[PDB]
RNA sequence: CCCGUCGCUCCUACCGAUUGAAUGAUCCGGUGAAAUGUUCGGAUCGCGGUCGCGAGAAGUCCAUUGAACCUUAUCAUUUAGAGGAAGGAGAAGUCGUAACAAGGUUUCCGUAGGUGAACCUGCGGAAGGAUCAUUG
RNA sequence: UCCGCCGGCACCUUAUGAGAAAUCAAAGUUUUUGGGUUCCGGGGGGAGUAUGGUCGCAAGGCUGAAACUUAAAGGAAUUGAC
RNA sequence: GCGGUAAUUCCAGCUCCAAUAGCGUAAUUUAAGUUGUUGCAGUUAAAAAGCUCGUAGUUGGACUUUGUGUUACUUUGAAGAAAUUAGAGUGCUCAAAGCAAGCCUACGCUCUGUAUACAUUAGCAUGGGAUAACAUUAUAGGAU
RNA sequence: UACCUGGUUGAUCCUGCCAGUAGUCAUAUGCUUGUCUCAAAGAUUAAGCCAUGCAUGUGUAAGUAUGAACAAAUAGACUGUGAAACUGCGAAUGGCUCAUUAAAUCAGUUAUAGUUUGUUUGAUGGUUACUCGGAUAACCGUAGUAAUUCUAGAGCUAAUACGUGCACCCCGAAAGGGAUGCAUUUAUUAGAUAGCGAUGAUUCAUGAUAACUCGACGGAUCGCACGGCCGCCGGCGACGCAUCAUUCAAAUUUCUGCCCUAUCAACUUUCGAUGGUAGGAUAGUGGCCUACCAUGGUGGUGACGGGUGACGGAGAAUUAGGGUUCGAUUCCGGAGAGGGAGCCUGAGAAACGGCUACCACAUCCAAGGAAGGCAGCAGGCGCGCAAAUUACCCAAUCCUGACACGGGGAGGUAGUGACAAUAAAUAACAAUACCGGG
RNA sequence: AUGACUCUCUUAAGGUAGCCAAAUGCCUCGUCAUCUAAUUAGUGACGCGCAUGAAUGGAUUAACGAGAUUCCCACUGUCCC
């Protein structure tokens, strides 16, 4: 026996069923343009993501009101989508749920709100930064385009500290570049 | 098999010590002893996983082996000794002494005892007969042996056994009105009054016990631990006190636990 | 050797039972012990499960009978079977089984009943043994053969279980089932 | 548009003399290792008073469990076979023209006989007919 | 001769029905799917053939494959051509 | 289906398309209401036995209170391995995961957490008695 | 995501299949491959065959030291450490594999009032002895053989080794005597009632009595500490024997449940098939076996037989629902160790990193013999479409021993690794030129 | 290679169903297969068959045979001798 067999892991996104609708090619193209995803895979794992959520929501949905599982579970659904930003305190029930869009998810991204926070030029810019070690949420680096905030941390996006835009020390073209310029 | 297992693969430990997955291949395999092997805690659990006192097996024995832990008075050396419900486990250089009782859900919780509580001990009656030379004696749950016992006790009786003179103090009967806990199956570790029992001929007892909030449930017999006479437990309970919650009800413990907090 | 399982047998419908697994040393058999009447004693100790102990006896002679109307247990000298309700055969072989009937020396309880009753088959002794002669009673058929030296018996021990052939006196109903086997 | 024989090539399967062959399994029978129990045996050793007591190997006797080998028999799987014979496939073979029109003898079903071949004929049946119709 | 009732072989009109349609007063009351029950079908061939069993005097009946082959075969209806 | 001298289909160049650190090719699920219990067909498309009888099987009219005969069914409960599945809590930087952690800055604390549901059929135990099965009835061996 | 599209015609509506579409903790293979995390991996065909190495040994203050051993000291039995060897315990767990096996294994659910159980834990063991006897290892020294943890003879000496041994009833001239611990075996007797225990239920627990057995039983053991009474008394431990309960378990066992096949309809019963009686054997129930007796037992509600490229389950894939398919493999249960069979030791094995035999393979030999079992780890050959290093370590997890310390190819670590899974680069921005829109 | 088919002479009719180197085939120890180390033998096939063939009965056939024939096992002084 090994303990490492017992780890579990699974998959985060399916292919679809028609590979060529020409429909669906442009409406996913423009999603990927639009948020600066790298390929269809992110924008399937987010569809993969929004469809878990929404079953969960017409299981407790079609179950009686007064079930206790309707009114633990249910309550549990709707702090989450809140703690993301998905909902609104307005929208405190299970039917809003099954309203949510793949938009909605995509807006949370890190890459969206560094791009809609003024912090980049464009949405493409944003993915740069993230990558390249330069956006914090909090205390901590994230160097992941697709981490999803949440409310109580979307204000606290800045700049890192050991970034040349965070108050760290220039990067290394900036430093070669002065360092040609004393030796003239 | 050919004979006896020897080990324990660490999935197929009892779920109640709480082990995680990836930690091993094995857990500890209880040995031999007064309580079942799964209906115990072995003292390898108690001091590395719940008291942190070591951090490794091989701290556990370092510990165990300067006579430093002892289990109803007595010092014991097995890394793997089985303590169970209502034993008391003392280590005298930390001037602590704790007693084995299940939280409410279901799982052993080392309840710190005052010095003065931590001299005696409840234990369930499981028979009483004759012996040799015709002298009347009683076993207990938990392995003990008594001889001439109280002719009043009988089986199911829960009797206080004092951890210095060896001998009965007191006994409480097995009757409808008392207040006893739970020490087996779904409803482990919930503590109410039993309010009925049901016989049927051949097949198990089972006992109807009601929660001091008014919630009922029901069990076997043999899963029944009376604590005291009356309502009065003669033992002390942990901060639940054998109340039940819903997950609902927890949840907004939790809830209002980080508003305040 | 001898195996006490039931895969070699058919099954209730009268199917066979195709083997699955090898004889396990846990149903296992032995040999019968085969005890016979002889003077040279001869009993072999056995080593059996768990390390307990099992006496078999090959040759005995003497064993302890019991009078149970006049409840007196003697050794006494077994002499010759008589019957057996297994297998006549066992009987020309002179094999000692559990519940065969043998003839056992009756000199033995002859003393006793002289000691007891003062009869034959000191102040306060004899007021003791006339006392007990009030009360006395014997049976016809148990006191014809007292004159023949010999009392017909049943081996009530398993020889070779305990290495012992005991056994108590037919009297009653009992001796009159078995003495009609024997009138021929 | 289309049916079958015959002729040519290839592919798959079938029948087939060879008391076919090989392989595996099982039953009965024969022989039978080893072990165990039993019987006899007493090399040898020890302990007492040149006789006793105790232990005891080789070997032997009977029985039990029973591998293994060797027959006949049965079953299973695979496979050779002169020759006989079926089906299918293979741009553009020979002979007719049976089915499609009333297909030029309306077609078809069951059954029986016959002919190079499709097919033909007898008897009863069906319309899926080429008639939903003669109180004329 | 006239009116009516039950039962039977059928026919005529009709769609509010059904159906791929021809057509059907049942072949209707079927995605608004469920009265009961038996038999039986699963692309076209190979094939009702091989083999085994069983019945028969025989003719044959009943039971009944596979290898392999093939992208159609087939049902109803429409327009042409014949 | 393309190719028989003007190839959108072959061999190439160019351009373009799909997925993308992946992608192509060679048992099984889906599609299949083409196995149909839910839920298919049998006049002519593949498919009613030539006809009737007949045992097992399967299926069986209505009626009994409305205003210690035996079972099925239903309700609730007890028991019931973990892991996996669903699911609560938790910012491993995210994630697949893991079962951790959190709190303040003392010689520490939150008794820190490590929930809960699901789990055919058979078996065990309460409540219900409509529907349904079997058994039973008039020389009452009846009840009292 | 409760979905369809191409193909029969000159065209049409159908039936119907072929083809396409998507997934697979699904294998193989092709081409390609930068980074992070995670991670399967000689199951499928051959449970085919295996070179070499390794995978099980074990020492506490507390069984046995005279190493002709070491260290430190200086008329004493020994009493610092300790190799070797005897004794004790373990090696029946783990690991590997899926060949046989179709009410069998197995699953849930029962029973043991039908049994055994080293150990742990608790309780319980009567009113020459100031300490017995004979052996043997290490050691020592004569050796044999081509040869093996192959082997013979001699001289010594230990024990917690081995063998021993202090250790109420009846008779009765009420003296005296017999029996009188525990266990073993049989018989008689009590175990009420509604002094006298328990169960749904036991002539049950258990008591008394008469005897019985040629009873591995009832301490000839060890460490530490020294005291209290005037030679006596005495502490805290270790190890061991026996009994009951308990724990760790097993064995057998109740009910229900398993794929295809009728071109398998009858099967079982001389030689056990179904049941009865009495025995034998077993830890114990039982045709488990023997003798005798009876003629039963199963079956279209599928017996019996056959097939399985069949270990069972927890589960896996896909799933609107129902369903279909899969389940060699890390958890549980079972089974096997080239094929059978037999057996010793032991609490526990019909054990195979134990033995014996046969058979099948195969190694060494000085040819007289001797030694063999990788479906443990790695590795090799073969087979194949198909699968990695003859690496490091007991640090984690836990197991085992006399044991806090030794050992562990269990297990972990690294190497190989596009089985599978997760995150995520291969550019961003500005100014020009060019090209659009508002 | 063979000749379904066609042409031609011709008979009272042109040997059909079957069967065959047969106790019936000259050629002939026919050809192929099988049995053997080796077979003019045996058996199963093939057939333009000197000169097969249907109550001058054709083709089969269980059982039977002091009938003819080939092979195998057992057995043996038949033989080695
Ligand atoms: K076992
Ligand atoms: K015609
Ligand atoms: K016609
Ligand atoms: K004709
Ligand atoms: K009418
Ligand atoms: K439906
Ligand atoms: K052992
Ligand atoms: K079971
Ligand atoms: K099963
Ligand atoms: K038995
Ligand atoms: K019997
Ligand atoms: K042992
Ligand atoms: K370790
Ligand atoms: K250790
Ligand atoms: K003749
Ligand atoms: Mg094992
Ligand atoms: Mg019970
Ligand atoms: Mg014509
Ligand atoms: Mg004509
Ligand atoms: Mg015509
Ligand atoms: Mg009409
Ligand atoms: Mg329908
Ligand atoms: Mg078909
Ligand atoms: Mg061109
Ligand atoms: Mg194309
Ligand atoms: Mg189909
Ligand atoms: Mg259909
Ligand atoms: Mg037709
Ligand atoms: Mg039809
Ligand atoms: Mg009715
Ligand atoms: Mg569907
Ligand atoms: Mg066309
Ligand atoms: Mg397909
Ligand atoms: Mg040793
Ligand atoms: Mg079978
Ligand atoms: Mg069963
Ligand atoms: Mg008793
Ligand atoms: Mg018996
Ligand atoms: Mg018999
Ligand atoms: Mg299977
Ligand atoms: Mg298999
Ligand atoms: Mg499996
Ligand atoms: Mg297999
Ligand atoms: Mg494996
Ligand atoms: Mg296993
Ligand atoms: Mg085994
Ligand atoms: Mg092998
Ligand atoms: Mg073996
Ligand atoms: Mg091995
Ligand atoms: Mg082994
Ligand atoms: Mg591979
Ligand atoms: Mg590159
Ligand atoms: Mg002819
Ligand atoms: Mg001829
Ligand atoms: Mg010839
Ligand atoms: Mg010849
Ligand atoms: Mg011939
Ligand atoms: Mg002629
Ligand atoms: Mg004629
Ligand atoms: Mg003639
Ligand atoms: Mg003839
Ligand atoms: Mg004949
Ligand atoms: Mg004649």
């Amino acid at each position: 026996v090994h303990v490492s067999f017992y780890r579990n892991y699974g998959k985060t996104f399916k292919k679809p069923r028609r590979p060529y609708e020409k429909e669906r090619l442009d409406a996913e193209l423009k999603l990927v343009g639009e948020y600066g995803l790298r390929c269809k895979r992110e924008l399937w794992r987010v569809q993969y993501a929004l469809s878990r959520i929404r079953n969960a929501a017409r299981m407790l949905l079609t179950l009686d009101e007064k079930d206790p599982r309707r009114i633990f579970e249910g309550e549990a659904l709707l702090r989450r989508m809140n703690r993301y930003g998905l909902l609104d305190e307005s929208q405190n029930k299970l039917d809003y749920v099954l309203a949510l869009t793949v938009e909605n998810f995509l807006e949370r991204r890190l890459q969206t709100l560094v791009f809609k926070t003024g912090m980049a030029k464009s949405i493409h810019h944003a993915r740069v930064l993230i990558r390249q070690r330069h956006i914090r949420v909090g205390r901590q680096v994230v160097n992941v385009a697709s981490f999803m905030v949440r409310v109580d941390s979307q204000k606290h996006i800045d700049f890192s500290l050991t970034s040349p835009f965070g108050g760290g020390r220039p990067g290394r073209v900036k430093r070669k570049n002065q360092k040609s310029a004393a030796k003239k | 098999a050919r004979g006896l297992k020897k080990h324990l693969k660490r999935l197929n430990a009892p779920k109640h010590w709480m082990l995680d997955k990836l930690g091993g291949a094995f857990a500890p395999k209880p040995s031999s002893g007064p309580h079942k092997s799964r209906e115990c805690l072995p003292l390898v659990i108690i001091l590395r996983n719940r008291l942190k006192y070591a951090l490794t097996y091989r701290e556990v024995i370092s510990i165990l082996m300067q006579r430093q832990v002892m289990v109803d008075g007595k010092v014991r050396t097995d890394k793997t000794y089985p303590a169970g419900f209502m034993d008391v486990v003392t280590i005298p250089k930390t001037n602590e002494s704790f007693r084995l009782l299940y939280d409410t859900k279901g799982r052993f919780r080392l309840h710190s005892l005052r010095d003065e509580e931590a001299k005696f001990k409840l234990c369930k009656v499981r028979s009483v007969q004759f012996g040799q030379k015709g002298i009347p004696y009683l076993n207990t749950y938990d392995g003990r042996t008594i001889r001439y016992p109280d002719p009043l006790i009988k089986a199911n009786d829960t009797i206080k056994l004092d951890l210095d003179s060896n001998k009965i103090v007191d006994f409480i009967k097995f009757d409808v009105g008392n207040v006893v806990m739970v020490t087996g199956g779904r409803n482990r570790g919930r503590v109410g009054i039993l309010k009925n029992r049901e016989k049927h001929k051949g097949s198990f007892e089972t006992v109807h016990i009601q929660d001091s909030q008014g919630h009922e449930f029901a069990t076997r017999l043999g899963n029944v631990f009376t604590l005291g006479k009356g309502s009065k437990p003669w033992v002390s309970l942990p901060k639940g006190k054998g109340i039940k919650l819903s997950i609902i009800e927890e949840a907004r413990k939790r809830m209002a636990a980080q508003s305040a907090t | 050797g001898i195996s006490r399982d039931s895969m070699h047998k058919r099954r209730a419908t009268g199917g066979k039972k195709k083997s699955w697994r090898k004889k396990r040393k846990y149903e296992l058999g032995r040999q019968p012990a085969n005890t016979k009447i002889s003077s040279n004693k001869t009993v072999r100790r056995i080593r059996v499960r768990g390390g307990n102990v099992k006496w078999r006896a090959l040759r005995l002679d003497t064993g302890n009978f019991s009078w149970g109307s006049e409840a007196v247990t003697r050794k006494t000298r077994i002499l010759d079977v008589v019957y057996n309700a297994s297998n006549n055969e066992l009987v020309r072989t002179q094999t000692l089984v559990k519940s065969a009937i043998v003839q056992v020396d009756a000199a033995p309880f002859k003393q006793w009943y002289l000691q007891h009753y003062g009869i034959d088959i000191s102040n306060h002794v004899v007021r003791k043994i006339e006392n007990r002669q009030a009360d006395r009673k014997l049976d016809s058929h148990l006191e014809e053969q007292f004159a023949s030296g010999r009392l017909l018996a049943c081996i009530s021990s398993r020889p070779g279980q305990c290495g012992r052939a005991d056994g108590y006196i037919l009297e009653g109903k009992e001796l009159e089932f078995y003495m009609k086997k024997l009138q021929k």
